[PDB]
């Protein structure tokens, strides 16, 4: 709910605007940042075949973009980072991951510490 | 005059205060290279007399 | 053998790149963490082996006798170092970080700390 | 077979979710339990590898011993080709999730009430 | 039709032949994307394919798509990235058109292999956009992709 | 035209209506901020006329 609960909506507001143009451009800054966002978000709620996750996982990388992280990434390279980063909090921050499952949810120091994974990871996968 | 008192306060301090944070990170940071190096062999080895175990008992 | 265990500062590290050791640092992230997360999940040890009960509901027989009692009298090798100088090439680029460069370098550096208070005043 | 189906005393709501590490599907569709849901979609949606990986991922929730997020699982085949179910099977297999599973299975050649009753049969063993 | 409709079921690769592609004049005729495998999803055929695939199948629905814009727009208008994907589509189109030995008597050309690993490449090369200043209709009933450049030659 | 048929139409004539909404927004988006633009311009280029405007 913490991460989702945005999310659904703003795939809905993504999806009539998604749907919208696309004519080789869009228009509105505001509604390109959706776009590109939901294009991520839509990679999100994508997933291989054979490739069932956990719930933390899936709570967190949706947190990451969610948060507003990897709008700035680009598409072939969110599945790269979504990958790395997985191993990656899970290898490190299984720590984290045992916190977050623990309280089964996010807590905000959750957050603070998975914004901060986040955003160094982020930018290890990127630079 | 004031003006030169204050402007070679910030360049000679900041030649300092560089350089001293630069000595103390390469202690730490360069003993963690070799300890990250260490690190990354040791596994690989454990891993093969791992894999031999299962692959000789298959 | 066993594992390093080691610590990892990756703002530290990866800025390090003095020029005959930098390129390894950029590929090291990335081979590193291809046996880090392998690693994690696998098992070390396989299921073991009941060779009595199997032998006596075989019928091609001493066969598996044979097999048991090679395989518990029998060890495996093991693998080994080819490097165990670089433990050391450390120790000796790190007399190159501190007395050769450090000294030289810490002169300058409290001189100017000194050299700023006047100059402040 | 012949069972009654719960009465609302019974009958309590969901509170649970359960998961099947569907990322779309856990979040947009948040997993319960003891519900209904359809699964709709055209051939080969990887419709059944839709459900697989569903069924994967319990493999963690049998493995997640609390005991109403272990499941028994229930995989009732209509109609499904042998080889195909033996495709699946394999997967299962491998998956070898299939230690907290039946797997009913009515393939084509079942006489059609026997595929027909399969489901209430599958039902039944559930409830 | 309820027929095919359980039919499905029971196979393992479907073909479905695109009227429509037929009367593109295209031969392979196909529906591409009812040609189909179940034994097809990622790992079923693997992803190169597949993906070139799934990016092949993306383009030309997206030039689809695009069709749409076009209904407005124009045969040479929209954005031209867009035409170099719908190019590649066209033309992709066309590579996947192929002689036939059979009916090389109607065709006129003798049909091809072009062994897997020269298919997956070939296209693969296209969308690579290697090929890109060659023209689409040189790949119209070719075999292999150089046969399609070589007859890009033969056009000039 | 089969009912089929008039689906295929219908698809696709939404398609176009969305389409023709596209444009429609779109155009007037450009547009929006088009007119607003005008104004130093206009001006301007009312002021361009200056000149035979007297002599």
């Amino acid at each position: 709910k913490q991460v989702a609960g945005t999310m659904k909506l703003e795939l809905a507001q993504y999806r009539e605007v998604a749907a919208f143009a696309q004519f080789g451009s869009d228009l509105d800054a505001a509604t390109q940042q959706l776009l590109s966002r939901g294009v991520r978000l839509t990679e999100l709620l994508k997933q291989g075949q054979y490739s069932p996750m956990a719930i933390e996982e899936q709570v967190a990388v949706i947190y990451a973009g969610v948060r507003g992280y990897l709008d700035k990434l680009e598409p072939s390279k969110i599945t790269k980072f979504e990958n790395a980063f997985l191993s990656h909090v899970i290898s490190q921050h299984q720590a984290l991951l045992g916190k977050i499952r623990t309280d089964g949810k996010i807590s905000e120091e959750s957050d603070a510490k998975l914004k901060e994974i986040v955003t160094n990871f982020l930018a290890g996968f990127e630079a | 005059q004031l003006e030169e008192v204050k402007q070679a306060s910030i360049k000679q301090i900041q030649d300092a205060i560089d350089m001293e944070k630069s000595q103390q990170a390469l202690v730490q940071k360069r003993h963690y290279l070799f300890d990250v190096q260490r690190n990354n062999i040791a596994m690989a080895l454990e891993v093969t007399y791992r894999e031999r175990l299962h692959r000789v008992y298959r | 053998r066993k594992l390093a265990l080691k610590t990892i500062d990756w703002v530290a590290f990866g800025e390090i790149i003095p020029r005959n050791q930098k390129a390894v640092a950029n590929s090291l992230k990335s081979w590193n963490e291809t046996l880090t997360s392998r690693l994690a999940t696998l098992p070390e040890k396989p299921p073991a082996i009941d060779w009595a009960y199997y032998k006596a509901n075989v019928a091609k027989a001493g066969l598996v006798d044979d097999f048991e009692k090679k395989f518990n009298a029998l060890k495996v090798p093991i693998p080994e170092d080819k490097y165990t100088a670089q433990v050391d090439a450390e120790e000796k680029e790190d007399v190159k970080s501190c007395a050769e460069f450090l000294t030289q370098s810490k002169t300058r550096i409290q001189e100017y700390e000194k050299e700023l208070e006047k100059m402040r005043n | 077979v012949g069972l009654k189906a719960p009465g609302i005393i019974p009958r309590i709501s969901v509170r649970e979710p359960m998961q099947t590490g569907i990322k779309a599907v856990d979040s947009l569709v948040p997993i319960g339990r003891g519900q209904r849901e359809l699964i709709i979609g055209d051939r080969q949606t990887g419709k059944t590898s839709i459900a697989i990986d569903t069924i994967i991922n319990q493999k963690r929730f049998n493995d997640g011993t609390d005991e109403k997020k272990k499941l028994y699982c229930i995989y009732v085949a209509i109609g499904q080709k042998r080889s195909t179910v033996a495709q699946l099977v394999k997967r299962l297999t491998d998956a070898d999730a299939m230690k907290y599973t039946i797997v009913v299975s009515a393939t084509a050649s079942d006489a059609a009430p026997l595929q027909y009753l399969a489901p209430y049969s599958g039902c039944s063993m559930g409830e | 039709d309820p027929a095919p409709a359980t039919t499905f079921a029971h196979l393992d690769a479907t073909t479905v032949l695109s009227r429509a592609i037929a009367e593109l004049g295209i031969y392979p005729a196909v529906d591409p994307l009812d040609s189909t495998s179940r034994i097809m999803d990622p790992n079923i055929v693997g992803s190169e394919h597949y993906d070139v695939a799934r990016g092949v199948q993306k383009i030309l629905q997206d030039y689809k798509s695009l069709q749409d814009i076009i209904a407005i727009l124009g045969m040479d208008e929209l954005s031209e990235e867009d035409k170099l994907t719908v190019s590649r589509a066209r033309k992709i189109q066309r590579f996947l058109s192929q002689p036939f030995q059979v009916a090389e008597v109607f065709t006129g050309h003798l049909g091809k292999l072009v062994p897997l690993k020269e298919t997956i490449k070939g296209f693969q090369q296209i969308l690579a956009g290697e090929y890109d200043h060659l023209p689409e209709q040189a790949f119209y009933m070719v075999g292999p992709i150089e046969e399609a450049v070589a007859k890009a030659d033969k056009l000039a | 035209a089969t009912l089929k048929d008039i689906t295929r139409r219908l698809k696709s004539i939404k398609n176009i209506q969305k389409i023709t909404k596209s444009m429609k927004m779109v155009a007037a988006a450009k547009y929006a901020r088009a007119e607003r633009e005008l104004k130093p311009a206009r001006v301007y280029g009312v002021g361009s006329l200056a000149l035979y405007e007297k002599a």
